[PDB]
């Protein structure tokens, strides 16, 4: 389903590196939360989008 | 040689025998070519030799033997002298890349202070090598190496003088250290005693910039020893001791 | 590198994936392009090979058949076959060059890609340290095929191309030519930090006739003329974009996000419908130290162009070199841009012989336009042979002259950097870098010791020694001398000695230093708590503390010894006695040999000031604070109208009538 | 700017006998005044 987020909002691209998916899985835990503020603190220009 | 070795028993009419004379003509100038192809001569000097011996047949970087093979011998002598001074500079630069230190720890707090080393070794290894440098300066064949000699000689002289001034600083700093070790040595002029802390810290920084800088040349050139704090500490040494004697 | 840079120089870089992706992009660009270039080179010799083979086969058939007319047949056959050989030789030779380059391509283009991609945001030193001492060693380690005598600077541009570039106002330091190659292959085009106009100069001399739409972020039409350049391919010149923060240009010119980058655009297009940019933009930032957000800086690139000591030194050094070695200069300049037709001639006469072959197609001893087209194609080789070696020896002379004038030009450059930072104080001294270099040309050029002109208002000049060593050690001084002279034309005598003090300080800092021990004493106030040892007319009570503080200095700690010793004379001195030639007797000043500055700083102000004057005059001649003769003609009509004439007015004086009479005098 | 912006080309295209003369008391060196580019490229004089 790579295309499905490759067809998503203004990307700040990172294609798969292990740590990225580990963060994504943490968030996939976190998203199911009221006020689900996953505050992705890091440097801009990198991968958050 | 094998070719010639069997012309020895043969002997007949001279117009045939001409091959013997040409064969032996090859060897006599072969040995200068032997030396010329000894890599010890750098090929620019050999290039000038080509310019002189009429070996213009070797103006090509490729020197096939049809092209390869009086004036030759003297130029090969200059190439040998080239080699000799190369040898003279080799162990110098190599060994002074292998410069190393010796820091005997002082009694209190065990700071490794340079006193198996400020023995005459680190100065005389510089100085006899410097006389060798002066000799090769008077040797007509260090001419390219003359500027390596200049740079080295300056480094060695600076390093030796730094060792001398630093050991005087270290000696009187030890004396005041052996005077201001602590306690009741402070009850009259804390004026002098307050600087003792930071100047002992300075001695520590020198112990460091000798510890990490494990090359004598690059210890003298080491961090903050290419920085004349040694004269300042030297003034600190001289000032307090006369007041101590006055109170004495 | 970004770390120790930013925590060395306050300028801030922020890394991103998109940079690593950018490097992928750029490498893939260059590798594929070079492969295509070598391909489209290769065909030529290849094709002619076949016809050579066929013709040679046919002639060999002739001779095998043969076993007076036959003798002449043979002579044409010999010259033909020798020519055919000598042609196809360099053919296969060039092809094997092409494939050797093919082999080296991967690694060499890797080095060039990293080089030109990210070498921009850092200083020369950082650039060298990064590339040549991490990545080139790392390419030695992994040993990707590549040639190690690599200069990627000569991988985006050529000595002819750069020759035009410098001719179009590219400055001569490696920095400028590197940045020029960078923008000649930039792909997020780098922000050109040029607070000295020189990049703007090279752009406008080089990159204008396309229609250079120069404009700043001050209007909404700015977007519309961006669309105009989209529709027109125009070079849009930005002047200092980072005068604000704006939020529409990133889609326009950002080349937003990269993965492997095989997809960059630089000009007008067909499938382009958004119309963001269809032209190759130029930018010129006059701010020496911009700042941007890590998000903001992420989408576009950056490159240094702030003038430094060595860069200015190199520009002006080139000026003095080709000013005093113009002959080899012009030899080089003519040959480097005539090599184009030199090569075109031989390759094209080769092509003519090739088409003579194409007209053979069935005759060899009878298609004799081949022999004619063969002979000239042969000795057209002779044209290019001596050019390369003459170029190399000329470059040797250029490096030689570079280093010869390097001390002289470095001293003058030093003095420039001085007056540059000295312009921090404002109206007492503001000249232009152009006006500066004009004074520079005054110092080197109208140097009556550089010439023989003894009939000048300049007798400090040799006036009789056009010889270049006397010219070296004269003009080296004439430059800085006319410098301080015309600088003094706007200076006050109130501050000329201030100028002298730091001039001598920075001159010695060039040829040594006054240590932060000594110099930071010289600055920070000379007083600690008082010492009762000076007693008491030896030294004043505040000066007691001054001496006490100075009794810590390794060059100055011996003071109380001196007090007790010559108590007589030191009592004499600070009882308000003022000898001035030998104010204090040099006994202690050879017992100290002090640095001319620190002693009276603890002790004696008036003699300190007179000593600053004396010392400067020792270094710099008596004429430092000696005031300007208020000229009317020379220092005004020595210069151009293009530098207008203005005057600072002291109260109660007018030159208007003096200007009038000046007119009537001329 | 309303005279120097012209100067930057006109006196560079000026007939080579054009001698333009300006005069001003300098106000305090940090109090409100004149841009630098004015006298970066002009001839100056001190008086006492």
């Amino acid at each position: 389903k790579l295309r499905e987020y490759n067809e998503s909002n203004a990307v700040m691209d990172l294609v798969l590196f292990q740590q990225a998916m580990e963060h994504v899985t943490r968030i996939a835990r976190i998203i199911d939360l009221p006020r689900g503020n996953a505050m992705l603190v890091g440097v801009g220009g990198s991968g958050k989008q | 040689y094998q070719n010639q070795s069997k012309k020895l028993p043969k002997l007949r009419d001279w117009p045939a025998y001409n091959a013997c004379r040409k064969t032996i003509d090859d060897f006599l100038e072969m040995l200068p070519l032997f030396q010329a192809l000894t890599h010890k001569s750098m090929r620019e000097r050999h290039w000038k030799e080509v310019m002189r011996v009429t070996g213009h047949e070797l103006n090509l970087a490729e020197d096939h033997f049809k092209l390869q093979h009086e004036d030759i011998e003297d130029l090969t002598g200059a190439a040998v002298k080239e080699e000799i001074i190369e040898v003279k500079l080799n162990q110098l630069k190599a060994d002074w890349a292998t410069a190393n230190l010796a820091l005997a720890e002082y009694k209190n707090r065990g700071p490794v202070i340079l006193k198996p080393s400020d023995t005459s070794e680190l100065m005389e290894k510089l100085e006899e090598s410097q006389m060798t440098l002066g000799s090769m300066a008077t040797n007509r064949y260090s001419a390219p190496f003359r500027d390596e000699v200049q740079a080295w000689s300056i480094k060695l002289s600076t390093v030796s003088e730094i060792i001398e001034q630093w050991l005087m600083v270290q000696s009187m700093w030890q004396y005041m250290e052996a005077v201001f070790s602590g306690g009741d040595i402070v009850k009259q002029l804390p004026q002098e005693a307050k600087r003792f802390l930071n100047i002992d810290k300075n001695f520590m920084k020198i112990v460091s910039n000798a510890l990490e800088t494990q090359n004598v040349i690059n210890t003298c050139f080491g961090n903050e020893l290419m920085k004349n704090m040694l004269p300042h500490l030297h003034e600190q040494l001289e000032m307090c001791q006369k007041s101590l004697s006055a109170y004495l | 590198a970004s770390e120790r840079f930013k925590e060395a120089f306050r300028r801030y870089n922020y890394t991103t994936p998109k940079s690593y992706l950018e490097l992928i992009s750029l490498y893939k660009m260059l590798l594929q392009l070079k492969r295509d270039d070598l391909r489209r080179s290769k065909e030529r010799l290849e094709n002619g090979i076949d016809k050579i083979a066929q013709a040679a086969a046919q002639v060999t058939d002739l001779q095998r058949v043969l076993k007076d007319r036959t003798a002449r047949k043979a002579q044409m056959a010999e010259r033909l076959i020798n020519g055919l050989s000598g042609e196809n030789t360099r053919w296969g030779a060039e092809i094997k060059r092409l494939e050797s380059l093919e082999g080296r391509l991967v690694g060499d283009v890797l080095i060039a890609s990293a080089f030109v991609s990210y070498a921009g945001p850092f200083n020369m030193q950082f650039r060298k340290s990064l590339v040549d001492e991490k990545w080139l060693p790392d390419i030695i380690e992994r040993q990707i095929p590549m040639t190690q005598g690599i200069r990627p600077l000569d991988l985006l541009t050529d000595d002819a191309t750069k020759a035009k570039w410098a001719n179009e106002g590219l400055p001569t330091d490696p920095l400028s030519v590197e940045n020029g190659a960078i923008m000649s292959n930039a792909s997020r085009w780098a922000l050109m930090i040029d607070p000295q106009l020189q990049g703007i100069k090279w752009i406008i001399n080089k990159e204008t006739n396309n229609g250079l739409v120069i404009i700043q972020q001050s209007q909404p039409k700015y977007i519309d003329q961006v669309i105009n350049c989209i529709e027109n391919g125009w070079p849009l010149l930005i002047e200092n974009l980072p005068v604000d923060i704006d939020a529409v240009l990133d889609p326009v010119i950002g080349k937003m996000t990269i993965k492997k980058g095989r997809n960059i655009i630089m000009k007008i297009g067909d499938a382009e419908v958004q119309y963001d940019s269809r032209f190759r933009l130029y930018l010129q930032t006059k701010l020496s130290n911009p700042h941007f957000k890590p998000e903001v800086a992420a989408q576009t690139t950056l490159v240094n162009f702030c003038v430094t000591e060595k860069g200015l030194e190199d520009q002006l050094l080139a000026l003095v070199v080709d000013h005093e070695r113009p002959d080899l200069q012009e030899q080089a300049a003519g040959l480097v841009r005539s090599l184009n037709e030199y090569n075109i001639t031989l390759v094209e006469l080769e092509n003519n012989l090739l088409f003579n072959l194409a007209n053979a197609t069935g005759n060899i001893l009878e298609n004799i336009e081949l022999i004619e087209g063969l002979e000239e194609t042969k000795r057209t080789a002779v044209e290019i042979e001596e050019k390369v070696k003459l170029a190399k020896q000329t470059e040797i002379q250029i490096a030689k002259a570079r280093e010869v004038y390097r001390p002289v030009a470095t001293r003058g450059s030093l003095t420039y950097f001085l007056i540059d930072n000295l312009n921090a104080l404002d109206r007492v001294y503001h000249y232009s870098m152009a006006n500066f270099v004009f004074v520079l040309k005054k110092g080197m050029d109208m140097t009556p010791g550089g010439k023989d002109e003894s009939k000048v208002p300049l007798a400090e000049r040799l006036n009789q020694e056009v010889d270049l060593d006397k010219r070296v050690e004269l003009l080296v001084e004439t430059t800085c001398f006319v410098l301080i002279g015309y600088v003094a034309q706007g200076l006050f005598e109130r501050h000329k000695l201030i100028v002298a003090t730091q001039l001598c300080m920075q001159i010695l800092r060039s040829r040594g230093e006054l240590h932060y021990a000594k110099f930071e004493y010289l600055l920070r106030g000379p007083k600690v708590m008082g010492a009762d040892n000076p007693l008491h007319d030896w030294v004043s009570d505040s000066v007691w503390g001054s001496v006490q503080a100075l009794k810590e200095l390794d060059d100055y700690q011996g003071l109380p010894e001196d007090l007790i010793g010559s108590s007589k004379r030191w009592r004499e001195w600070m009882e308000l006695e003022r000898p001035e030639d030998e104010p204090l007797p040099g006994d202690w000043k050879r017992m100290q040999e002090f640095d001319k500055l620190l002693l009276f700083r603890a002790l004696r102000p008036d003699r300190l000031t007179s000593a600053m004057g004396r010392f400067v005059t020792n270094m710099l001649g008596a004429k430092y604070v000696t005031s300007q003769p208020y000229d009317l003609e020379r220092s005004y009509q020595d210069a151009s109208p293009g530098t207008p004439i203005f005057v600072f007015l002291s109260p109660g004086v007018d030159v208007a009538g003096s200007v009038e009479a000046l007119g009537k005098k001329l | 700017n309303q005279l120097d912006k012209k100067v930057d080309k006109l006196v560079e295209g000026a007939h080579p006998d054009f001698r333009l003369f300006l005069s001003a008391e300098p106000p305090p060196s940090l109090e409100r005044g004149l841009p630098i580019s004015l006298l970066q490229n002009s001839i100056k004089l001190t008086n006492e």
